[PDB]
């Protein structure tokens, strides 16, 4: 395994040898030669390209842990009121409100307005930041800073710093396509998705997605 | 100047006009004389050039060959697709026994006592499940688009999109060098037809619920009145 | 401002670097806001412009003729239909399509045939924005003149590229409205005018947060 070069693991692996772009070289960290849409063909937009699928791959990420850890935590323990994630906005308009850990000591969030007003606020500056500029940084790699973003330091070889690019996009591509997974197995089952999973694991055969297939067909 | 037999077309042999109207910058744009400025990258060159770029996408020479790989095989899926939605229905008005002849709920056949009776016949495929046969379509499936990009055992140095060589022209169509350029171009005219006709399926599929055959009935039947306006007020928000 | 290296900006005061290096400032609206990349080649600029102050007239056209009904049913006409969800409804009446509420004034019919004739007319218009015709003949294809300017307010160049950056604006906030009024019809199912009367009457309930449960799935 290389992950840079011209020999790198690729999408198709042998059946992508043909396929593979000539302005897709062995460069940014997770070029499988994935560009049959023709989509990078200017570095510029490749580059804001590259830049959009790390923001949106290091959001899904968070995303994901965001979906889940609520729905483990709550089949662990620490029981909700709705624990699941796409019922977890409605937890505003709850008598009790919403809690971050559920007990009614913490936060006692029964605004919707306050919490999107400050946290539009404070995210405007904050992504103005990320934009350009900033009290941690200025003229930094605008994908990877460092500095005032790395308490441990685990850039400090370029060989090893070079891997956790090409694994955090690797993590970050498979968090994005397990969102999107997320996205449309909530809308099909109308339930959550550890749920999905145990719903799964009680019978594999019968109680898939196709199970839901006939579902969205439409009526009249 | 010209003789009647000539104007009508009779003489195959001097036919040397056949690819002006469809290829170079003498050719049908898509708004015909109200289409002055053709992109400038459009030379006409590739078929199905109409001069339309209207969005831009197609700029770039690269991003260009992409999308038309893209429109090719979108093409083709939706040729085989816009064949083989309305030919189970054709089948079922003819008498054929299927038990769900339209396409957007042929899918749930499979989901039935008796799994999935091909022609309506348990002595055809008489297919139960779907997860083996989801198995089976995308091992199948991977092997043959795989063997589409860079070749395998039906060619391998040949054109991505047309290869032709023993196996994808058989019949020997586009020997001719003027031949294979015009049916390139009825190729993907034919493919952008059935793209606009299958979307008009999805569509038609969506607002209805009923066959596209069932659809053509029911036009025919009353066409003022059963247009696609007496489901326009099918997505009124409430 | 509004053109050139020092002109007004998407972020505004944090907006140095992150404005790309080809949308330099000479058309107008020029906020330096291209950040998917998406118009860095030339030729997708210049479609993209083209695509943006045609769908930023369509915009504000719709924008009034669809809130100007909601005025005049405040103002005290019926119409056939002032609703603008509802409004292609008023062909299926049995009245009809009255204009002002007046029978006697368009009383449509057929809805096939004013999809026929409307296209007849809308074919021809727009290929004539292409290559000239009877307004013009091989002007800008975004900002033609001398046919479609009677009063012609393009005579200073200073104030023809201000009212150029004013349109772009208004044009902007115009397909915002649009994006506004076609997404808060569907989860309303009420006016824009009448979003706007209840948005009024109570404006802590009502919001867009009132209506922010009923996509829930649920089985
Ligand atoms: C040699 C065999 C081989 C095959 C068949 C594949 C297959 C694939 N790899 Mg690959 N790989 C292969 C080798 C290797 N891959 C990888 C590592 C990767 C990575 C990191 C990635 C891929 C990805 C892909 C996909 C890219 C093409 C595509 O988008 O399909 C398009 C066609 C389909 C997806 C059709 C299949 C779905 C289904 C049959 C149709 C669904 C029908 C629905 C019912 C219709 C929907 C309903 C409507 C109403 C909405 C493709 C599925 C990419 C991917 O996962 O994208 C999703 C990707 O990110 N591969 C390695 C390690 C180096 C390989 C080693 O040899
Ligand atoms: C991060 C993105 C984000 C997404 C996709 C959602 C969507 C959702 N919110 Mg949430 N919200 C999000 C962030 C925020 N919400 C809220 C405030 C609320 C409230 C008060 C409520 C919700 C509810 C819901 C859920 C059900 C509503 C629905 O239509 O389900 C169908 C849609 C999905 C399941 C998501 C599908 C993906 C989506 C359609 C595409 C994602 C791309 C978008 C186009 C981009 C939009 C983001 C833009 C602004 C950058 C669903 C998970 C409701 C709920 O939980 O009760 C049942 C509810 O009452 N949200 C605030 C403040 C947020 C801060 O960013
Ligand atoms: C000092 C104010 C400031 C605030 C409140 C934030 C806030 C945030 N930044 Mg950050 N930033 C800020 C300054 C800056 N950021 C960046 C460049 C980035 C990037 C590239 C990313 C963030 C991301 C984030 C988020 C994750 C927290 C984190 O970075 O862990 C430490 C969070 C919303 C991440 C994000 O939004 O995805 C979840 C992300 O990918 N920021 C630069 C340029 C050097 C800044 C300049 O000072
Ligand atoms: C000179 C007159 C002339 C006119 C007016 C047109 C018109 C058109 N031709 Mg062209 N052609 C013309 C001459 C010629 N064409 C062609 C050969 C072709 C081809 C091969 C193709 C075209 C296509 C097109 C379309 C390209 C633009 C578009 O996509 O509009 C799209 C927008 C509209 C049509 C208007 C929208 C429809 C409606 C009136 C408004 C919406 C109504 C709904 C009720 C709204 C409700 C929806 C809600 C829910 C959102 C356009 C309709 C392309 C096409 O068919 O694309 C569809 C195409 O592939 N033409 C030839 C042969 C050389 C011509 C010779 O003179
Ligand atoms: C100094 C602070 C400052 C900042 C941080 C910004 C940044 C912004 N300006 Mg701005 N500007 C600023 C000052 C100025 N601007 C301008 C001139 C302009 C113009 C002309 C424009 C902007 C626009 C924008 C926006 C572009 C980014 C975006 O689209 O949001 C992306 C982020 C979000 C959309 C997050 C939304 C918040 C919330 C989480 C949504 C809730 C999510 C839902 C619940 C989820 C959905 C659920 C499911 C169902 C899908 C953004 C608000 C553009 C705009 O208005 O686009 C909309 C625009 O056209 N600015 C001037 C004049 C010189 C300024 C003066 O200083
Ligand atoms: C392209 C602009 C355009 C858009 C966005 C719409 C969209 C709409 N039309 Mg409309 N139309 C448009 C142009 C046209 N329509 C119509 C003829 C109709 C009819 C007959 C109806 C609509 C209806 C509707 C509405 C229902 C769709 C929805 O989801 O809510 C919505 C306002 C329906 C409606 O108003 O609900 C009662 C309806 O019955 N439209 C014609 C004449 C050919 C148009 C001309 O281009
Ligand atoms: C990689 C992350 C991931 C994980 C762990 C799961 C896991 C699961 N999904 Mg989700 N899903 C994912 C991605 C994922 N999916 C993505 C990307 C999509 C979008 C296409 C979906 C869309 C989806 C729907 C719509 C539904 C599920 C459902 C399910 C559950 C049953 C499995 C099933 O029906 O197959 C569905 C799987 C897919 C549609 C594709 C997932 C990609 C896999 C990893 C590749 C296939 C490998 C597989 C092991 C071999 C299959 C052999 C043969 C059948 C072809 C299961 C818990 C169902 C559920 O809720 O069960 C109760 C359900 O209704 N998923
Ligand atoms: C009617 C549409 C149409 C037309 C005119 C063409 C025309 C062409 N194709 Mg394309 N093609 C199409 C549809 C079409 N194709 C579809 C839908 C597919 C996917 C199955 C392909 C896949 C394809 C490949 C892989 C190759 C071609 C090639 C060719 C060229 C020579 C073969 C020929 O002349 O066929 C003429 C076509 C007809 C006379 C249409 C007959 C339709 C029959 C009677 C119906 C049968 C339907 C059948 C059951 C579908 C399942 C198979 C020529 C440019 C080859 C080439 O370029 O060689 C240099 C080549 O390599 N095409
Ligand atoms: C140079 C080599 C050229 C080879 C060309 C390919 C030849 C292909 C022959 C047909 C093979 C199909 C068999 C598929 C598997 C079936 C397994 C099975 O269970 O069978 C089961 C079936 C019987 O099953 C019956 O199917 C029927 C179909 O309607 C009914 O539904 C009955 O109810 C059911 O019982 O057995 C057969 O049909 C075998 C017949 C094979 C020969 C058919 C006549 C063909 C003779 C001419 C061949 C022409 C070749 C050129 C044309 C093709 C060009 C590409
Ligand atoms: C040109 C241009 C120019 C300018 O400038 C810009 C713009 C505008 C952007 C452009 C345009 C574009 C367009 C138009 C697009 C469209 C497309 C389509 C429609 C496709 C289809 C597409 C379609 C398709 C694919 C289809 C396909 C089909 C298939 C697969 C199959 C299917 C089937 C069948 C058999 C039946 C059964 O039962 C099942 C199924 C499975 C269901």
């Amino acid at each position: 395994i290389e992950w840079y070069g011209p020999d790198r693991p690729k999408f198709l692996g042998p059946f992508s040898e043909g396929d593979t772009p000539a302005y897709l070289t062995g460069e940014f960290p997770g070029d499988y030669g994935w560009d049959t849409a023709g989509l990078s063909a200017d570095p510029e937009t490749f580059k804001r390209y590259r830049e959009l699928e790390l923001i949106h791959a290091r959001w899904a990420m968070l995303g994901a842990l965001g979906c889940i850890t609520p729905e483990l935590l709550a089949k662990n323990g620490i029981p909700f009121g709705e624990a699941v994630w796409f019922k977890a906005g409605a937890q505003i308009f709850a008598e009790g409100g919403l809690n971050y850990l559920g007990n009614e000591n913490l936060i006692h969030a029964q605004s919707i307005i306050a919490t999107l007003a400050f946290q539009v606020v404070v995210m405007g500056l904050a992504e103005a930041y990320r934009a350009n500029g900033g009290p941690l940084g200025e003229g930094l790699d605008p994908l990877h800073p460092g500095g005032a973003f790395d308490p441990l330091g685990l850039a400090d070889d370029p060989d090893t710093f070079a891997e956790l690019k090409v694994k955090e996009i690797k993590n970050g591509r498979l968090a994005m396509f397990s969102m999107f997974g997320f996205f449309v197995q909530a809308i099909v089952t109308g339930k959550g998705p550890i749920q999905n999973l145990d719903d799964h694991l009680a019978n594999p055969t019968a109680v898939n997605a196709f199970a839901y297939a006939t579902k969205f067909t439409p009526s009249a | 100047k010209k003789t009647i037999r000539e104007k009508a077309g009779w003489w195959s042999n001097g036919g040397n006009e056949k690819l002006s109207a469809f290829y170079g910058p003498d050719r049908g744009l898509w708004l015909g004389p109200l289409s002055g400025t053709t992109p400038a990258y459009l030379t006409g060159e590739f078929p199905g050039d109409y001069g339309w770029d209207s969005a831009g996408l197609s700029a770039d020479p690269e991003t260009f060959k992409r999308y038309r790989e893209l429109e090719l095989i979108h093409a083709r899926w939706a040729m085989l697709g816009a064949l083989g939605c309305i030919t189970p229905e054709l089948l079922a008005k003819n008498g054929t026994p299927i038990v769900e002849p339209v396409w957007f709920k042929a899918g749930a056949q499979i989901f039935a006592e008796g799994g999935l009776d091909y022609l309506g016949n348990p002595g055809l495929v008489h297919a139960q499940s779907i997860l083996a046969t989801l198995a089976v379509q995308v091992i199948l499936m991977g092997a043959i688009e795989g063997y589409r990009v860079n070749g395998g055992p039906a060619g391998e140095g040949l054109d991505k999109l047309h290869p032709g060589g023993q196996f994808f022209d058989p019949l020997g169509l586009a020997e001719d060098p003027d031949a294979f350029a015009e049916l390139k171009v009825k190729e993907i005219k034919n493919g952008r037809l059935a793209m606009f006709s299958m979307f008009g399926f999805f569509v038609q599929a969506i607002v209805t619920g009923k066959g596209p055959l069932a659809n053509l009935d029911e036009h025919l039947a009353s066409p003022f009145t059963s247009n696609a306006f007496t489901y326009a007020q099918k997505f009124t928000p409430q | 401002e509004f053109y050139g290296p020092n002109r007004a900006k998407w972020l505004g005061p944090y907006s140095e670097n992150a404005t790309p290096a080809y949308l330099t400032g000479e058309f107008p609206g020029d906020y330096g806001w291209d950040t998917a990349g998406l118009s860095a080649d030339p030729e997708t600029f210049k479609r993209y412009r083209e695509l943006e102050l045609i769908h930023a007239r369509w915009a504000m056209l719709g924008a009034l003729g669809c809130i100007t009904p909601e005025l005049l049913a405040k103002s005290g006409t019926q119409f056939g239909e002032a609703v603008w969800f509802k409004a292609g409804a008023q062909i299926f009446s049995e009245g009809g399509l009255d204009y002002l509420g007046n029978p006697s004034l368009v009383h449509a019919q057929n809805i096939v045939a004013t999809l026929a004739v409307q296209v007849i007319l809308m074919g021809l218009v727009e290929g004539y924005r292409v290559n000239g015709g009877p307004a013009g003949e091989g002007l800008d294809p975004l900002y033609p003149g001398e046919s479609f300017d009677p009063l012609g307010l393009a005579d200073d160049p200073d104030t023809f590229a201000e009212l150029k950056v004013k349109e772009i604006k208004n044009g902007r906030l115009a397909m915002f409205s649009m994006f506004g009024f076609f997404v808060q019809a569907i989860v309303t199912g009420k006016g824009p005018i009448q979003n706007l009367d209840d948005h009024l009457s109570n404006p802590t309930v009502n919001n867009a947060f009132a209506f922010a449960t009923k996509f829930t799935p649920s089985a």
